[PDB]
RNA sequence: GGCGGCCGUAACUAUAACGGUCCUAAGGUAGCGAAAUUCCUUGUCGGGUAAGUUCCGACCCGCACGAAUGGUGUAACGAUUU
RNA sequence: AAGCAAUUAGGUAGCAUAAAAAUGGUCCAAACGACUGUUUACCAAAAACACAGGUCUCUGCAAAUCUGUAAAGAGAAGUAUA
RNA sequence: GGAGGAAGGUAUUUAAGGUAUGUUUAGUGAGGGGGGUGAAGUCGUAACAAGGUAGCCGUACUGGAAAGUGCGGCUGGAUC
RNA sequence: AGCUAGUUGGUAGGGUAAAUGCCUACCAAGGCAAUGAUAAGUAACCGGCCUGAGAGGGUGAACGGUCACACUGGAACUGAGAUACGGUCCAGACUCCUACGGGAGGCAGCAGCUAAGAAUCUUCCGCAAUGGGCGAAAGCCUGACGGAGCGACACUGCGUGAAUGAAGAAGGUCGAAAGAUUGUAAAAUUCUUUUAUAAAUGAGGAAUAAGCUUUGUAGGAAAUGACAAAGUGAUGACGUUAAUUUAUGAAUAAGCCCCGGCUAAUUACGUGCCAGCAGCCGCGGUAAUACGUAAGGGGCGAGCGUUGUUCGGGAUUAUUGGGCGUAAAGGGUGAGUAGGCGGAUAUAUAAGUCUAUGCAUAAAAUACCACAGCUCAACUGUGGACCUAUGUUGGAAACUAUAUGUCUAGAGUCUGAUAGAGGAAGUUAGAAUUUCUGGUGUAAGGGUGGAAUCUGUUGAUAUCAGAAAGAAUACCGGAGGCGAAGGCGAACUUCUGGGUCAAGACUGACGCUGAGUCACGAAAGCGUAGGGAGCAAACAGGAUUAGAUACCCUGGUAGUCUACGCUGUAAACGAUGCACACUUGGUGUUAACUAAAAGUUAGUACCGAAGCUAACGUGUUAAGUGUGCCGCCUGGGGAGUAUG
């Protein structure tokens, strides 16, 4: 405890939480173009390539966004919406593009969880 | 000198010979420390208190209680008020310390008085200390 | 007054922090550098111009800068030069 | 007309009212030299010389130094803060 | 003839525009500087044991590099 | 970190419904500011909303109140009211029409279009009700408002069936192929019709207006008329209204996420550090409850998940309710300004506080508690309050505050005694070392783990005598002493600061802490001028080593020293700010009082009970129990960096 005085000279304050995802603007989520699509090796001691995109926002900013699901069909040019997500494997990988969106598509063959990835009910 | 207690002076120095375990204790005197020993000893806190003399200067003499077996009968004793932080409360307001087991001691218009004679003459005022 | 050469060397390519060797009294530190010094040369890149062998800002491969024959800067000053 | 004056207000006149003459062009950046000065009378006024400042070294007084074969004079009618 | 009525003229104030100087802030810029991740590459072995010169703090100088040394200070220093 | 020059105030005047630098002309230079002026950035405000036990934190959707704006920037007119959204004038950009002279336009009104964006509606009906404008009235206008349509966007409710129904159908899955599980689930039988369709019935929002009939009142000579009252009197967009009654029949109707721990829910295949999962920890390398697919299980349900933002969990900005010896955190130290806080006691004031939860004001709605109306709920309405915010009335006075006194125990002055490397200035001393000079004397000296460089036949080292200079003060000397800290040790004098004890009198709270500010502040370093023995960065040589820009050796320039002026940094440490009131002891030690013991007081060390501490440890010199004030901390790196 500081003295009443000392709070009343110099008050308390709290410090403020900082986003975790600066390029969305406090918007769900945002729509970029695909500016660059590649594989990425992740930190150690993890293995796999993962599938990221160098996206140009449609506010300015650019991005590097994963590509959740297995197989794509992004190519370059391609409009895309990128949501809020961190990948921990990945340096510099903040957002995650969203399946099912704009030039995106469901991931073929899947039965759990479908709504994560964009993809219709196969009939039964 | 910054005293800053002639209250809590003796409320510290009545808790330290309290827990230690002596006879007695010997505090300034004013008529606050006299009231507030007043209030203990109706409530069954002290034995009694006495006035004496010490070069020309008067002191409290106050006789600790304990039950048979050396367990203080006063637990914790302490401020509320404080000259950084004055604490006042209405007559409703009023906290009853630790659910009536202790007492509450206020500085009223009517004088230094419990919780429970606050209540009941309807007054509030400055909370001095709670004792249990 | 003086203040060096040669050769090899890294997860492309490049260079060489490093290592070896010969020689000398010792082999140029700080800082600066196509400079009132740079031959090759209008070197290379950037700025200025519609177009700039001059000029300004850098790069360093300094033919042949360099510390009181002072080195690098500097407010003010100049019938100086650009 | 106000106001001590400088100026203020109104009115009048012209294309122009510091009406003639005399009476700074300014700004940005670089090189060199700090600066005021001095210099090739008669093609070079400058980046050269001088400069305050700095260091090294000499000189104990019939001092070092300089002019003369010398005496002698300057240094100095001074004395290492010279 | 007031009505100076109403146009017209003149004058003050003023938006926009123009000129000049400072001032706040956001991009870009040859080149330069350090920082982080990827390198597990090259050089050396400074610290952790008395780390093989005890360690560290302030300051000064010097060296490819970790660093070395001078002065003062500390134990948060084995051993005896 | 300075700002303002109509800026500050005054005297007149201009103007306004009206005060005022609101404006103008003169007269002064004043006004504001580390108790935050000015400036930059951000933002409409409030009733409220979200969250939370509360205090608070975040926030300003809808609805209601106020303010500002209506393309950008100005200006006035009309008018009770405007510096006027669909009025006027001017300038600017943009769009459009021209007969080229010139004109027309402002959806941040209701719908709608383009662009932008992750992202949001019909170019609908009606003035029946409510409200407003005009009119005597009828009546007209009203994209306000009443309704409808659209969107699972939120909130609330209902349905997609219900009751019997096997040791238990087929399949699926797990298995040893006994059997389990899906599972009374389905099938089958029976029952019901909210919803679906059709028909019938059908409240309420509605009041009447004009007009008409009648009564009464004011008025008057009197009707017409006005007012009060009664009766009559057209009128529903919604609307196929809400609700109700029959007719047909299980008919018209479920998905989504998850199943390693956090976190309720496991097995079987395929993949083999690939493919992929992930909020955190982390899974996958040949037997994955974590990947992918099936079978089961859990959660919620016309919704379920993900992302974005806020609060909560976070006591992780701690007033309620945290810390600073070693984890991030005590300033190097002191003197003090503003400020905060403060002994005993008397009286007065009543700012704070308390009370009559007087009395009012805190519009309505919302928020809390009951009672009601929509079939209930949401929603809606009528009452009743709980806080706490301001103003005011009358009281209480202890405490804080204000004003005037009193006291001495706190703190000071005076007197006496006394310890001390406290500081500054001016003098003096010896040992030792180095150099120089003069004797004796000869071949080594010096140095290391071992050597060499170096020194020496120009006479070394060693030894004797003399001279000179500089720096530092053995023994005393330590479980000391003093000072705020840094620090202070040969001897003396002068000048000078502080502490401690006491009946030993005086003042009478004169105090504590202290943001800025000021002073001091080891060593290193800098400027000027001296000095320079020894030691010694840089530097040189000799060695060790692969190399040695080092450790070791021989030399050696700054520096170390003095005077003056700067720098103001340390592991400046007790890693522990200062002050006061208290809380068992043991063993030493310094000073004083006492002749001395013996004890006390003020220090200074070790151990240690209780207590405290995450532990180490601390423990009357607290890191124990209390408070006053100041400084400082809020994950690590980036970083004590960049910039100012």
């Amino acid at each position: 405890m500081p003295t009443i005085n000392q709070l009343i000279r110099k008050p308390r304050k709290s410090q403020t939480e900082k986003t975790a995802s600066p390029a969305l603007q406090n918007c769900p989520q945002r729509r970029g173009i695909c500016t660059r699509v590649m594989t990425v090796t992740p930190k150690k001691p993890n293995s796999a390539l993962r599938k990221v995109a160098r996206v140009r926002l449609s506010n300015g900013f650019e991005v590097t966004a994963y590509i959740p699901g297995i197989g794509h069909n992004l190519q370059e040019h391609s409009v895309v919406l990128i949501r809020g997500g961190r990948v921990k494997d990945l340096p510099g990988v903040r957002y995650h593009i969203v399946r099912g969106a704009k030039d995106t598509l469901g991931v073929n063959n899947r039965k759990k969880g479908r709504s994560k990835y964009g993809t219709k009910k196969p009939k039964a | 000198m910054a005293i800053t207690y002639s209250i809590g002076d003796m409320l510290t120095k009545l808790r330290n010979a309290s827990r230690v375990g002596h006879g007695s204790v010997d505090l300034k005197m004013s008529n606050m420390n006299k009231s507030i020993l007043n209030i203990l000893k109706e409530e069954g806190y002290i034995k009694d208190f006495n006035f004496l003399e010490k070069k020309g200067i008067a002191f409290i003499r106050v006789l600790l209680k304990y039950d048979n077996k050396r367990n203080p009968v006063i637990n914790k004793i302490d401020a509320i008020s404080t000259p950084g932080r004055k604490i006042y409360s209405s007559y409703r307001n009023m906290p009853r310390i630790k659910n009536g087991y202790g007492i509450l001691i206020i500085s009223s218009s009517q004088g230094v008085i419990t919780g429970k004679e606050a209540k009941d003459k309807k007054i509030g005022g400055e909370l001095i200390c709670s004792v249990w």
